[PDB]
RNA sequence: CUGGUGAUAGCUGGUUGUCCAAGAUAGAAUCUUAGUUCAACUUUAAAUUUGCCCACAGAACCCUCUAAAUCCCCUUGUAAAUUU
RNA sequence: CGAGCAGUACAUGCUAAGACUUCACCAGUCAAAGCGAACACUCAAUUGAUCCAAUAACUUGACCAACGGAACAAGUUA
């Protein structure tokens, strides 16, 4: 990670995180399952069902990905007809 | 469970499993039934 | 590690384009299965078209 | 909507029912019972009672078994029990006397398969 | 040996202390000592131990 | 030289524990605990609660299914009068299926 | 023992429950202290001098 | 550590010395019959019956019915034996029995069934419905006197009420035809109560019909203590059960306190408790007959609430408990995207301050 | 392996010869204990250290009063080798509201309600 | 020799006032075992309500039998525990 | 002492409560209800991430066996 760039002097973003993960504005990170396109002929339908689904990262992984991306990726966006629009805010969450 | 009073309640192996002829009982007897009729030997 | 079986692709005869991969013996004629097609929501005939890989 | 006692997968018979038709055929008598899941017996029909014994040449033949079902089917309708399960062994199912007992219950208006529980 | 145990004037015995865990003695004892009652130490037997 | 680790299989919910529908009760290599009332069994002999309630462990008479040849061949060779017992785990439901509530006065 | 297991049961439930509520009250009453305007002004006395 | 058993072991009586010369089961049915016998016996360990079996009081339940009839077994047995030999003597019956073509007349079988063992089956069936549990708080009685109750539907058909059969309120709109065997000079008391028909008090019951001091079988000549009221089970309230009670009176009784005006369309007066009513009349009255049926809601119930009862019809609905979800956590690890939908109330988009 | 110790129930059963040596009465058991720690929790298992804290016996040679009930006795039977147990004696009875400031626990286990610090005139 | 160059070093050595407080031994992966990452443990802040101790009851048959015990755990003694 | 399979299916379809988890993560496992059909396959292990490549899509590709895998590199020094 480049904490200070050589031309602007500002923190850079690791593009390997942007192409793999999605950040909900609430703070959650959404990823894919490792191996959902590999060797599907030898996997049971139950196994493939939980492979082609989107999951959330844990506390440590979410903290790691926040340090590897700048504030441009943590802002609130208002994309028109966004599939994940309703997931950007938590509901009835305590502590 | 071993410490419980009901230990070993499920045991079944001793129920199922767990020649020499003595002077009082004959060891093995072979009974031969010779007859010209096949049905008579099978029936007897 | 001799390849007894091969992986083949069954293409639906309903024209919907739905296809699935199944494993069949190498020394065997082309399969013609009766598999469920989600597009027409019923079981339709399928035909082997191309061998994918040798298992 | 009442829950059935699901489970007991490794043992026989099952308990996922509300009412069960249990047929007891002894050396001399033949008895059929309709009992609830909790063990309580709803209605009964046996060859030991004088009502059915006085009209049977033999209480241990197929005719006696078929006659019990015809008598029990009338009692099932009166009792309000219309659905019940039958859980025979593979040899009992293949037997001729149980086949006609099932026919008597079906012709009497009793269905030998309970409707599925409603969960939603 | 049975006579010695009965007429022993010592009020303290290995069996009583070991079983009741008096003084926390089980911390330096062994699980086998609960049955050996102090008469055995390794491969050696002590006939004089009551 | 083969290296392996424990499978962490055993009792997940003990006697008297409150469970919900779908909670796994026990994972077994072989049928150490048999499914009882309102207890299902998975592919890997995994016991899960089919209803929400209290888990109970009891000893019940083991009557195998007639189709199971190995188990039927075992009871037929038992001495007359012998009865097999095995440990069954049951879930005693705590809540009713539902209640009738007034919704309108028409 | 003075009492058996059955007699002892529930003989101290009220006091134990009340004792824990004190722990809950003390734990859930944690808050920053009050800030007084008198304390801010009392620092001006450091330059207090005679005439 | 080991603990000795608190009772005899299941297979303790079996001797292992001569295991080879011991009779086996050799069959699944022989083991199953023996297996069920021990499953119904008490055990010192935990069992299925302990947790799921219906708890009952160790005290024996009392019997408050008529005394059993006195029948000479020796004469009864001899007459039954003689009929069997005559039936088996005929060669036509044996030929029909061997050909599996003979059959019994079902109408004649029930005629003998209702006289010999019919009352005992009714008591067992009534206990299953828990009528004795609610009406008499567990007190039981044998319905020695059969009761025939049927509703006149149209002009040619009848709807009999035997024990718990389904009857619609439209068919039960009028007073049923009540017939039963009785001797002259005897006094009877008919009673119809709806245990589940009550709308406010679960324990209390609604009264539908009450006739007292009926001379013999002439039900019409009996006093009309309470006018007949059709069952009114609320819509969506399930299945209600109404019980017909036939009482035998030893001396004439005055039911002025239990009398109700004609008509009686007030549910406060229609409230009726069989346990308390029988408690003060048990000295001069003993139950003799029993009949009941199951009732659902139909269109005729709407007429009862609006026109007869002069009220709005209550509508019930079977409500299930809300689905259980664990406490929501800030970071749900390895949870699908649909995790957030489980804890979301509104399905429509939200915008907050914007 | 060293594990927790299960004391047999037979040990805690007073014999007839014990009542004539300690002066206890099985028919009238004492209501309260006087537990005093006389041994260090150091070099003892952690579960024995925890029970000492639960009984309020952090400081040694500091008498503490506990109720003679099975649940409390259960904890005492675990650390019975680290404590001294004596019954609480009340020759003058329970302290009153006017005697709270005049009580004194003697080494004999008696809790007197009149502590005058004056020689007996008798 | 100068410059890149303050090359790099998972290695060695060093790391400068006072006082108080909490505070030690499960593991996994790794061109890895002189290292690092995660977990566990530890610290601080916050929030919440149970935490520990534990009465019965309960936890498998086998290859024939056999240990100290452990898990679970209301009371009770206690004041912690969980979560952010 | 084994495993790097094979066999039977072709709804071995689609969806979805609650949980297990090889002490982390990755990965792995079970599953009621529901739609749609019929009237969560056997098997202790029987397996390989990302990038990339091929393809209209579907999907497939490593004794990457040094099996959490570097796209491709030996010997020797007295
Ligand atoms: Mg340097
Ligand atoms: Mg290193
Ligand atoms: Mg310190
Ligand atoms: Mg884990
Ligand atoms: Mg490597
Ligand atoms: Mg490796
Ligand atoms: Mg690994
Ligand atoms: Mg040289």
């Amino acid at each position: 990670l480049t904490y200070f760039s050589a031309r602007k002097g500002k923190r850079k973003t690791v593009k390997a995180v942007i192409d793999r993960f999605l950040r909900l504005h609430c703070g959650l990170w959404v990823r894919r399952k490792a191996g959902y396109k590999k060797k599907l002929w030898k996997k049971t339908p139950a196994r493939k069902k939980r492979l082609r689904e989107f999951v959330f990262c844990n506390k440590t992984q979410s903290k790691l990905l926040d340090k590897m991306t700048t504030s441009f990726w943590k802002r609130r966006n208002w994309y028109v007809d966004d599939p994940y629009q309703k997931y950007h805010d938590r509901t009835n969450l305590k502590v | 469970y071993k410490t419980k009073p009901t230990h070993g309640i499920g045991k079944y192996k001793h129920l199922i499993k767990a020649n020499l002829g003595t002077d009082y009982e004959y060891g093995v007897l072979n009974i031969h039934l010779t007859a010209y009729d096949m049905t008579l030997a099978e029936s007897y | 590690s001799k390849s007894k079986n091969i992986l083949v692709r069954m293409v639906s005869e309903a024209g919907t384009g739905f296809c699935f991969n199944t494993k069949r013996n190498r020394l065997r004629e082309k399969l013609t299965l009766l598999h469920y097609d989600p597009v027409v929501k019923q079981r339709v005939l399928f035909v082997e078209k191309k061998k994918i890989r040798s298992l | 909507v009442a829950r059935k006692e699901r489970g007991w997968r490794t043992v026989f018979p099952s308990r996922e029912f509300w009412h069960r038709l249990r047929v007891i055929r002894t050396q001399h008598h033949v008895e059929a019972l309709v009992e609830h899941q909790n063990g309580k017996v709803v209605v009964s029909a046996s060859t030991r009672e004088w009502a059915i014994k006085k009209h049977l040449y033999s209480t241990r033949n197929v005719v006696a078994c078929e006659s019990i079902g015809r008598v029990l089917a009338q009692r099932c309708l009166e009792a309000g029990i219309n659905f019940m399960v039958y859980q025979p062994t593979p040899w009992e199912a293949a037997s001729d006397s149980m086949k006609r007992l099932q026919s008597a219950m079906t012709e009497g208006g009793v269905v030998l398969r309970e409707p599925q529980r409603i969960y939603e | 040996q049975e006579e010695r145990e009965r007429n022993n004037q010592n009020p303290w015995t290995f069996e009583r202390i070991a079983t009741a865990n008096m003084l926390g003695i089980r911390k330096v004892l062994s699980p086998y000592d609960l049955t050996h009652k102090g008469k055995y130490w390794g491969k050696f037997y002590m006939p004089k131990r009551v | 030289g083969g290296k392996s680790s424990g499978r962490r299989q055993g009792i997940k919910k003990m006697e008297g524990h409150y469970v919900h529908a779908g909670n796994i009760i026990a994972t077994q290599r072989h049928f150490r605990w048999h499914p009882g009332a309102h207890v299902g069994v998975g592919k890997n002999k995994c016991l899960y609660a089919l209803e929400e309630g209290i888990v109970r462990y009891t000893k019940e008479v083991y009557v195998p299914h007639p189709r199971n040849t190995e188990a039927v061949d075992l009871i037929t060779r038992l001495p007359k009068g012998a009865v097999l017992y095995k440990t069954f785990v049951h879930v005693v439901p705590a809540k009713p299926e539902g209640t009738f509530k007034l919704v309108a006065m028409l | 023992p003075y009492m058996t297991r059955e007699q002892e049961r529930g003989h101290a439930a009220v006091r134990r429950r009340e004792a824990f509520e004190a722990i809950k009250a003390a734990a859930t009453s944690k808050f920053p202290p009050h800030r007084f305007i008198a304390d801010q002004l009392d620092h001006l006395n450091v330059t207090k001098k005679w005439s | 550590r080991r603990t000795p058993p608190l009772g005899p072991m299941p297979n303790s009586d079996i001797d292992l010395s001569n295991l080879e010369r011991l009779e086996k089961y050799r069959s699944f049915d022989r083991y199953r019959r023996r297996a069920e016998q021990e499953a119904q016996a008490p055990h010192w360990w935990r069992t299925y019956r302990e947790y799921f079996g219906e708890k009952t009081d160790p005290k024996e339940k009392i019997d408050i019915g008529l005394p059993p009839p006195k029948v000479s077994r020796t004469q009864q047995l001899l007459e039954r034996k003689q009929a069997i030999q005559e039936l088996r003597a005929n060669v036509e019956e044996e030929r029909a029995a061997r050909l599996r073509t003979a059959s019994v007349p079902l109408d004649a079988v029930r005629a003998e069934w209702e006289r010999t063992c019919g009352p005992y089956h009714k008591q067992r069936l009534a206990e299953y419905y828990g009528l004795y549990r609610d009406l008499f708080h567990g007190a039981t009685f044998v319905p020695r006197v059969p009761l025939h109750v049927a509703y006149a539907v149209g002009e040619d058909d009848l709807m009999p009420v035997y024990c718990g059969n389904e009857v619609t309120p439209t068919e039960a709109a009028q007073a049923p035809e009540v017939t039963y065997e009785a001797e002259e000079g005897s006094l009877w008391t008919l009673l119809l109560t709806s245990l589940d028909g009550h709308l406010l008090e679960p324990d209390a019951e609604y009264l539908h019909w009450l006739l007292t001091n009926i001379p013999g079988n002439r039900v019409a000549e009996g006093q009309v203590t309470c006018p007949y009221l059709p069952p009114f089970p609320a819509r969506g309230s399930g299945i209600h059960r109404l019980a017909f009670l036939l009482f035998k009176q030893d001396q004439p009784i005055d039911f002025s306190e239990d009398a109700r005006p004609s008509p009686c369309y007030q549910l406060a007066q229609r409230t009726f408790r069989t346990f308390d009513f029988y408690k003060k009349h048990q000295e001069t009255m003993t139950p003799a007959g029993l009949s009941f049926f199951q009732c659902r809601w139909d269109d005729s119930v709407t007429y009862i609430f609006h026109q007869l009862l002069d009220m709005r019809e209550p509508v019930f609905e079977f409500v299930r408990p809300p689905p259980y979800h664990p406490k929501q956590k800030r970071f749900p690890h390895r949870q699908p995207l649909r995790y957030l939908d489980r804890y979301r109330d509104s399905h429509e988009p939200t915008y907050g301050i914007y | 392996k060293f594990t927790r110790s299960r004391i047999p129930e037979k040990v805690f059963q007073a014999s007839p010869e014990d009542h004539e040596k300690y002066g206890g009465d099985p028919q009238n058991p004492h209501k309260l204990h006087i537990v005093t720690r006389i041994k260090s929790t150091r070099r003892r298992p952690y579960w024995e250290k925890d029970i000492i804290k639960m009984l309020g016996l952090e400081k040694a040679h500091t008498p503490q009063v506990h109720k003679n009930i099975p649940s409390v006795n259960a904890k005492l039977k675990v650390v019975k080798h680290l404590i001294r147990i004596k019954p609480l004696k009340l020759p003058q009875g329970l302290p009153a509201e006017e005697n709270m400031s005049n009580t004194c626990l003697k080494s004999t286990g008696e809790l007197v309600v009149q502590w005058h610090l004056k020689p007996v005139e008798q």
